[PDB]
């Protein structure tokens, strides 16, 4: 492989925050790559880096950002019981004040209505709304995600349990994740039923619906604080205490070291349908990486031994073409036919 | 061939083993079993460096006041000069202040 | 000099096979029981008595009377004989040292050893004016730098029993300027960092506790506590867990790893 540094930024420091990229969320294009840093939705370009807007809008340092899932709106929840929406134009049109500090953020896919969950609510803001549409949990909303459909909004709670909920927060799973909750989950864009439930514990459980796990849920080396699907569940971007971002086959299966940075990785983020990633520190430093996918091969002139899974190798021996890889299971470097 | 028995059959390397031997208990306290292992090495000086064994044995031996080895040394140290002659010289002078 | 006696005195051990370099080896292993880098450790809260070191005592004049060439009387050596001495450790005991020491110390009223020494027997029994004016007096030099890292362990003396009178920040900067003659000052961390503490200024005091556990060999349990509580207070919520591994590292069995953590870990992690 190569994991090209597309680009690296130390994030710029206004209004005297603590500057960390709190939460990272994507234009779903991938163009912009929008971080809540500090206080500031500091509004980069995912290819280049260029800091595109300063959005100043909250009071506290804001804890979570996401952007619109059909591509109209980024949020920006802090700790300070508000949410502040900007268009894609990066313009603040509405702040409404929720009753707790918010903890993570997310949009539907239908419409902009971005879901805000506080200490004790979700803020559901319907695209044009001041209300606060909350979700009064006994256990307090650690995670939310839409599902890429548009329907489902699975509210994560402090009990160990994904409470996959509706955009009215109605109760119908019991995701039994164990004792840890989850405070990051996400629906992948393009997956409506796999929940990435990763913990502190360095459990990587890719849940569904129900509660049930997709792949064999790895226990990381590090304790992750951000977990996720690239290239839309093939590969898997893994940040935490590690300083770093791992890529890792959707099986578990080490690939090589996506980033190379200098503090926490608290939120990552593959730019959607690229080979990026957001990459964003504790010290703020966003950094998009070219996982550029090299078919790395051997041939004795009839088996063609490209890479393909990237752990295992998909040879098709051209004479019959039979794909039918070889399960490897690690991470193949160099490959040669007789 | 070799020495005679089993025992000093691969001489060469027992002549070395023996010499690692005296080396090392030159600085572990075994300064005396080291003069004894390069006494070994007395018929096995002819395949390393008998100016080393014999400024090992000499130098090693006199300052272990072992007063025969003393004045053995000393006519080494005086007598057929293959110890190097500033050092010959100053165990000389030596030789005629101890002996 | 990075706090490692194990290694360090297997190689001293092998070291007895010179007059000389062998005959500093020996003073440094005996010199290393009241000694290794520095010990100024009178702050408030704070405490220095070794009552064990009555077989301290006991092997200090043991391996004391094995050094080479000439080092069985120096100023050094009948000092670290005294240093055997008070620690015997009993009032009466202690007493009775430190009057040897001040046949001793009056000799070189100068000298760092000795009027430490003094400083010493003075702060544990308690007459810290005593030792306020032999370390006033140890500095009554010019400035030399030959017992540079000697210099700043009696300067934190005097930055502790400045601590006792009432006054924060002084020993702050004197703890600060510890940094100048040795980059492994762990005491000097955990002080400088319980003082900024005391003046509201927390996160930089964990990352002096940190640096401390760092140069303590794995030693962070109620320095440990102070590191997890610096890290909490300040609100930052996916913090406190680096703390934790830190913490881990020096104890696995650390106490306070659900408590000043655990309000961070689970209460963050993109909060």
């Amino acid at each position: 492989m190569r994991t090209v540094v597309a680009w690296q930024e130390t994030p710029p420091e206004k209004d005297g925050v603590r500057n960390v990229c709190y939460d990272l969320c994507f234009k779903p294009d991938g163009s912009q790559v929008v971080a809540g840093i500090g206080n500031r939705v500091l509004v980069y370009d995912a290819a280049d880096g260029d800091l595109l807007h300063a959005l100043k809008g909250h009071k506290d340092s804001i804890y979570c950002v996401a952007y619109a899932q059909n591509g109209k709106r980024f949020a920006s929840g802090g700790a300070d019981k508000t949410v502040i929406i900007w268009t894609s134009k990066a313009e603040g049109i509405l702040k409404y004040t929720h009753n707790d500090a918010i903890q993570c953020l997310s949009y539907n896919p239908v419409t902009q209505q971005l879901a805000s969950a506080t200490g004790s609510d979700v803020g559901l803001w319907s695209p044009e709304q001041k209300s606060v549409a909350k979700h009064k949990v006994a256990s307090r909303i650690c995670s939310i995600s839409w599902t890429a459909d548009g329907a489902y909004l699975a509210l994560g709670c402090f009990d160990g349990v994904i409470s996959i909920r509706d955009k009215g927060g109605s109760e119908k799973h019991r995701i039994e994740t164990g004792p840890s909750p989850v405070w990051s989950i996400c629906w992948n864009p393009v997956e409506t039923n796999v929940l990435c439930a990763g913990c502190f514990d360095g459990v990587l459980k890719f849940y569904m619906m129900s509660g049930q796990q997709k792949s064999k849920d790895r226990e990381l080396a590090f304790d992750p604080l951000c977990v996720s699907y690239f290239s839309s569940g093939e590969y898997i971007t893994v940040s935490g205490t590690d300083k770093t971002v791992h890529l890792y086959t959707r099986d578990g299966t080490y690939l090589t070291k996506i980033a190379d940075r200098d503090s926490w990785v608290w939120a990552v983020r593959p730019r959607p349908k690229h080979n990026f990633v957001a990459v964003g520190t504790e010290g703020g430093g966003i950094a998009m990486f070219q996982l550029i996918f090299s078919t790395v091969h051997g041939l004795y002139q009839d088996r063609y031994a490209y890479r393909d899974q990237m752990t295992d190798v998909i040879i098709q021996h051209l004479i019959t073409e039979q794909k039918v890889r070889i399960k490897c299971k690690d991470y193949v470097k160099k490959i040669a036919v007789y | 061939s070799g020495e005679a028995g089993v025992d000093s059959a691969w001489r060469g390397a027992e002549a070395y083993h023996f010499w690692l031997l005296a080396h090392r208990q030159l600085y572990a306290g075994n300064v005396d079993l080291a003069m004894r292992t390069a006494l070994h090495l007395r018929e096995y000086e002819d395949l390393l460096d008998p100016v080393e064994i014999y400024s090992f044995l000499a130098l090693a031996a006199f300052y272990n006041q072992f007063f025969g080895q003393c004045s053995k040394a000393f006519i080494k140290l005086e007598s057929m000069p293959s110890i190097p002659n500033d050092k010959r010289e100053s165990f000389a002078d030596l030789a005629m202040s101890i002996f | 000099y990075i706090n490692n006696p194990r290694e360090a005195l297997k190689e001293l051990n092998l070291a007895r096979k010179d007059t000389r370099w062998g005959s500093q080896a020996i003073l440094h292993m005996v010199e290393i029981y009241l000694n290794p880098d520095n010990d100024a450790v009178w702050e408030e809260k704070e405490n220095a008595d070794t009552p064990e070191s009555r077989q301290a005592v006991a092997t200090a004049r043991s391996l004391l009377k094995q050094v080479r060439g000439a080092d069985t009387t120096t100023q050094r050596y009948r000092v670290l004989e005294s240093y055997a001495i008070m620690a015997g450790k009993d009032k009466n005991e202690i007493e009775a040292s430190l009057n040897v020491l001040l046949d001793l110390a009056n000799q070189d009223p100068n000298n760092v050893p000795v009027l430490l020494a003094m400083a010493t027997g003075f702060m544990m029994l308690k007459q810290t004016p005593k030792a306020r004016n032999q370390l006033k007096r140890v500095q009554k030099i010019q400035y030399k730098p030959d017992e540079a890292e000697e210099f700043e362990r009696s300067w934190l003396l005097l930055a502790d029993i400045h601590i006792q009178g009432g006054k924060y920040d002084l020993a702050q900067d004197l703890c600060q300027k510890c940094l100048k003659y040795n980059k492994s000052c762990a005491k000097a961390w955990e002080i400088m960092g319980q003082i900024m503490e005391r003046e509201q200024a927390y996160k930089d005091a964990a990352d002096h506790y940190e640096n401390a556990w760092k140069h303590e060999n794995q030693a962070s349990a109620q320095v440990g506590f102070k590191l997890a509580f610096n890290y909490l207070k300040a609100r930052r919520y996916v913090e406190a867990v680096d703390v934790c591994h830190k913490v881990i590292k020096a104890f696995p069995d650390y106490p306070k790893i659900r408590k000043e953590i655990l309000e961070k870990a689970r209460m963050g992690l993109k909060p």
